[PDB]
């Protein structure tokens, strides 16, 4: 302990104290950034859900078109 | 066309699941940070002290701050606390304690009062201060000490040196009592200089 105390390399160079208001502002800024990231992820999830709904509507339309084509082919074959 | 729509829907569902997981994680982190900020604001806005003496009122305020910091450290899980948040809390505690220690050390006599009012809180929060932690020694550059450690070094070691110069050599019992009381939070450099 005494060797590290008296050591010119081991006696550390000092620096001043922090700012509590700046620390609180940094914490609040990190919280707001996390909230913005959550909002962006929620908007992306909503857009992906809308795209999935549009894809389901397109798949239903394609299935209806295929059923109509098959019914027309069956009617033509019967005629 | 149906296969293309199914592939697009599967990709959209995977993206939605990933975005929902990211949103849940970010919301949990934001809620934790908001709770930490609310606790910090509650600690920063404490009740007033009825002590008439300025030194006694500052000692009571420092004791209340140290008790609140110790309660917050006990409530927060060590495994659930991020290292960045821990360093921010330690720096904030150092900044809050340094002006109070500067205002109190002028009116504090280390010979008359070997043990201060907030010495127990300082001994409890020494783990948060980092004295109990092992030092981080580099290979080439000398490591600058902690903020609270360096502030304690400067102010407390200067006050202890002033007390050692002022006190009589023939009666070292009060100085030894002060050293024994404050030796828990005293860093090695300050202890070596005082010795």
């Amino acid at each position: 302990d005494l060797y590290e105390g008296r050591g010119p390399d081991d006696i550390p160079r000092m620096k001043p104290l922090p700012k509590l208001g700046d620390v609180l502002q940094r914490i609040r800024e990190a919280i707001q950034g996390l909230e913005g990231e959550v909002v962006r992820k929620r908007s992306r999830i909503e857009g992906l859900e809308k795209e999935k709904a549009e894809i389901l509507v397109r798949e239903k339309e394609v299935q209806e078109i295929l059923n109509q084509a098959g019914q027309k082919y069956q009617e033509v074959v019967g005629g | 066309e149906w296969q293309s729509l199914q592939e697009r829907k599967a990709y959209i569902d995977l993206q939605l699941q990933q975005e929902r997981q990211e949103l849940e994680e970010l919301e949990a982190s934001l809620q934790g940070n908001r709770s930490v900020t609310t606790a910090c604001e509650t600690a920063l806005r404490p009740p007033e002290s009825g002590e008439l003496d300025q030194k006694k009122d500052l000692e009571y305020r420092l004791e209340r701050i140290i008790a609140g910091l110790a309660s917050a450290t006990t409530s927060l899980i060590v495994g659930t606390m991020l290292p960045q948040v821990r360093d921010e809390l330690g720096a904030l505690a150092v900044a809050a304690i340094h002006p109070l220690f500067n205002q109190f050390r002028q009116l504090w006599d280390p010979l008359e009062e070997p043990k201060p009012s907030f010495v127990d809180g300082m001994k409890e929060i020494r783990s948060l201060l980092g004295l109990d932690q092992k030092p981080k020694k580099k290979t080439y550059r000398k490591p600058s000490a902690t903020p609270y450690e360096t502030m304690m070094y400067e102010l407390w070691l200067r006050t202890v040196a002033a007390s050692v110069r002022e006190w009589d050599v023939r009666e070292p019992e009060p100085l030894i009592a002060v050293l024994e009381a404050w030796d828990a939070l005293l860093p090695g450099f300050v202890r070596a200089q005082l010795l």
